[PDB]
């Protein structure tokens, strides 16, 4: 008898035995072919640098530059410079401009010539900013490249009742793309969580569901009636295991419920999962 | 008109502003020039215009022309081993038939009621266990312990590659040391009768076949095995009693007769090292275990590479068999547990117990009763006890401090001796 | 590559190098790194390092395989890479470097990538 134990894989088949056994005609599949004199040989980034190449090439790099600028202003393509002024160096400016004459008149240019060039400083800020994230959708777009390994974990809990749970586990999974599934027993009965990712996308998942959220905190919930207190203090989390696989067939994060503790198993048997649930 | 030109064109920053157009932007195709022209892919910090750059002043120093102009067998020999090969046959032969036999015996009685009430019994006597004592052995961690067939005496090997016998029920302290020759000690196993023997395997690729004396400390060399290049991983004697076969790094697992200490066998066909060898108690067959995670199973009566087992996407490093000998259990890097029954075939193949976080050293069944239970050891600092039917888990046991190098089980199975990167062996009640 | 030196063990593949010389880099910007053999061998006798990085390549190899059974005895994890010259460029150095050990400070910015590759050694030891 039995079932969660799964005792009901103990039990003794004599068909299949004898079948096989008759088949066999006495001693496995194995030595079949003996009722030979040969043996055989049998076939199959990034660098860094350091301080000082920093400096050697941001001065060759900026040196190349400016030099090229001075030789454009020596042939007449670009613009003669004018002086910087400030409010320190505005006195001693003796540049034709209104400087006694018209007092207030030079103070306009000088207040004026200084916020424009701040104003510059801000432009090349936001228009970055801004270019970035078009940049970024191009990031968007780029669809993803199999890792060729993919680590895993495995939770196990009480409860799961309480919504503000129930909702964050819906988004910092596709927050960071990991793949997996959540499932549990009807409602109040307990249940299981699967994540699998890039190591980095896992830690920080692993990181919320023990340290950050409370699961023995209690949560006053809606009904269709109204509101009621729920008390999950008994509830508890832990992690089972974290490992390694040679395929996610996971292909999204879907959470559900299962009434019983049968087709759970083949809601993960269709990912050839079953194993993952622990009685 | 021209000499204006020509200036700005003899200029650097102009020879160089010219040529950063005329290279492709995407960060792609950038980098697939880099790696083909030989020079770092990425550096440090970068944006791809950035990386671009690079590029141009890398074309330009070397003067470098443009992306368009850069762009089996059988082995014959080895008679006297062909006769071996007969003796294996007719043991082989005799004895699986034995098993079969008695398999089936077995399957008539049924009587469901007996069986279910001793799984229960079972389950509730391995939860229950704990530690005994601890004790100590050196100052490195223990590499690999060993009960005689008596249970009487366990072997341990540190790192140091060290041996000392204790004495199973209490340990204290032992009975004689000694500093064997090697440094790293791979595994430690007895001969299966007369408990007058062991053999270890270690880093010096020098297996060590010991007379182990009586009551005396004067534990003493037989013999020394040489072949090994690097460092070997395990050992262990045929079920037989004859033969020793020797499974090291070199991708080469090495049958060994034990009275004569000659190379029976020198077989290949892993790409990367090996990392366990298992014979199966029949002594019909080997599997090996791999660094490349292809588990692998032999014949050793034709020489003949059997069925290829893929499951593990890390080096799996113990290959435990299974009393019965239909079944096999693998564990490895991936902290995962394949247990593959070769019976099937077509399609019932592999179960995996999700077993341990951090990895899987060395996986045990329980000798006497045929196999039910598996015994297992992570680096989680835990050690697990399964069924053989449903391989549900069912109890862990946590008395180690570090991690966990090796454990053997007592052939009653009332002992569990499990031994620990932390210097001790801890006898499980 | 070239025949990868047999005694060169444990040794990471490319995907660990990758983690583990770029928080050796990340720790000399903090200087909590210390280069070289003897400045790491005075690590372990203090009793301050997290764990040692090695070359693997370095030329002849004797010269730094002391470092393991010093490191045994005080119980810190240890791992070659591949190549000295990428190791030099990650402390910070123009030229060839065949050891390094991080050291502790558990007040650190980069602690959690510490333990996180010293997790990952420590299986590599078996």
């Amino acid at each position: 008898p039995n079932l969660e134990l799964h005792e009901d894989k103990f039990l003794l088949d004599l068909s299949k035995f004898k079948i096989y056994y008759d088949n066999n005609h006495g001693y496995e599949w194995w030595d079949t072919a003996y009722l030979v004199a040969h043996p055989l040989p049998e076939k199959i980034i990034k660098a860094y640098l350091t301080q000082h190449e920093r400096k050697r090439l941001r001065r060759n790099r900026r040196k190349m530059a400016r030099e090229a600028r001075e030789i454009k202003i020596k042939l007449g393509l670009l613009p003669k410079p004018e002086p910087k002024v400030k409010l320190s160096n505005m006195m001693s400016v003796f540049e034709n401009d209104q400087n006694i004459t018209d007092p207030t008149a030079w103070e306009k240019v000088v207040k004026d010539q200084v916020d424009l060039r701040k104003r510059k400083h801000l432009e090349e800020n936001e228009r970055r900013h801004e270019d970035a994230i078009k940049r970024r959708k191009e990031a968007v777009n780029m669809n993803v490249e199999k890792p060729t390994v993919y680590h895993c974990k495995v939770f196990q809990f009480k409860n799961l009742q309480n919504p503000k749970i129930r909702f964050k586990l819906k988004m910092n999974s596709k927050e960071l793309s990991l793949k997996g599934l959540c499932l549990r027993i009807r409602d109040d009965g307990p249940g299981i969580i699967i994540v699998v990712g890039n190591e980095k996308s896992c830690k920080f998942y692993e990181n919320l569901v023990m340290k950050r959220i409370k699961w023995n905190e209690d949560f006053e919930l809606h009904t269709n009636t109204g509101d009621i207190k729920m008390d999950m203090h008994n509830n508890s989390i832990s992690k089972t295991w974290e490992g390694y696989l040679q395929d996610c067939k996971f292909k999204g994060w879907f959470m559900k419920v299962c009434n019983d503790q049968d087709s759970l198993l083949r809601t993960l048997g269709q990912f050839d999962s079953e194993h993952f649930y622990s009685p | 008109n021209e000499s204006t030109a020509d200036i700005l064109k003899q200029l650097p920053h102009e020879r160089l502003q010219a040529v950063l157009e005329k290279i492709p932007e995407e960060d792609l195709e950038v980098r697939r020039l880099l790696s083909i022209l030989k020079k770092p892919e990425v550096v440090e910090n970068e944006d791809v215009q950035q990386r671009r750059i690079r590029l141009a002043e890398i074309l330009m120093v070397d003067e470098i022309d443009l992306e368009n102009i850069n762009n089996d067998f059988f082995t014959p020999a080895t008679s006297e081993l062909i006769f071996a090969r007969r003796f294996l046959i007719n043991y082989s032969l005799e004895r699986s038939r034995k098993r079969l036999q008695k398999e089936m015996e077995r399957h008539q009685k049924f009587n469901t009621r007996q069986e279910l009430l001793s799984r229960r019994t079972e389950l509730q006597r391995m939860a229950n266990l704990e530690l005994a004592g601890s004790q100590l052995v050196s100052t490195k961690p223990i590499s690999a312990v060993s009960l005689s067939t008596d249970d009487m005496v366990v072997a341990t090997g540190s790192w140091a590659g060290d041996l000392q016998v204790l004495n199973s029920q209490t340990l204290q302290p032992l009975t004689q040391k000694l500093d064997s020759h090697v440094g790293k000690i791979g595994a430690i196993d007895w001969h299966p009768d007369s408990n007058n023997q062991m053999i270890s395997c270690a880093e010096d690729g020098l297996i060590k076949n010991f007379q182990y004396s009586n009551e005396e400390g004067g534990l003493r060399l037989l013999g020394d095995l040489v072949g090994h290049e690097r460092r070997i991983s395990d050992v262990k004697y045929h079920p037989s009693g004859k033969f020793i076969g020797s499974a090291s790094h070199d991708m080469t697992w090495r049958l060994w007769d034990a009275s004569t200490h000659q190379e029976l066998l020198l077989q290949e066909g892993h790409d990367k090292g090996v990392f366990s060898l298992s014979f199966q108690c029949d002594g019909s067959l080997v599997c090996s275990g791999g660094m490349d995670s292809l588990s692998m199973l032999w014949d050793i009566r034709s020489g003949s590479k059997v069925m290829t087992l893929a499951g593990h996407s890390k080096p799996i490093y113990t290959v435990a068999w299974s009393p019965n000998g239909y079944q096999v259990a693998t564990g490895g890097g991936d902290g995962i547990i394949n247990v593959w029954d070769i019976r099937k075939r077509d399609e019932g193949q592999l179960n995996q117990i999700l077993a341990h976080r951090n990895i899987v050293t060395q996986v045990r069944f329980s000798k006497e009763d045929g196999g039910k239970k598996l015994v297992s050891c992570g680096y989680d600092n835990l050690i697990n006890v399964y069924s053989s039917d449903t391989w549900l888990k069912m109890g862990s046991l946590a008395g180690h401090t570090d991690k966990i190098i090796s454990l053997d089980i007592s052939n009653n199975s009332h002992f569990l001796v499990s031994g620990g990167w932390d210097r001790s062996i801890k006898l499980w009640n | 590559m070239s025949a990868p030196n047999p005694k060169a063990f444990p040794l990471a593949d490319a995907a660990l190098t990758q983690q583990i010389l770029d928080v050796v880099q990340q720790a000399a910007n903090l200087r909590q790194l210390k280069k070289g053999a003897n400045e790491a061998t005075k690590t372990l006798n203090r009793g301050i390092s997290e764990f040692i990085i090695m070359a693997a390549d370095c030329e002849p190899i004797e010269i730094l395989l002391h470092l393991p059974l010093l490191c045994e005895d005080k119980n810190v994890p240890y791992v070659f890479v591949p190549s000295r010259v990428a190791l030099g460029r990650a402390c910070g150095v123009s030229r060839p470097v065949i050891a390094a050990s991080i050291t502790t400070n558990d007040a650190s910015a980069i602690k959690t990538q510490i333990y996180a590759v010293k997790d990952k050694i420590e299986t590599l030891l078996i």
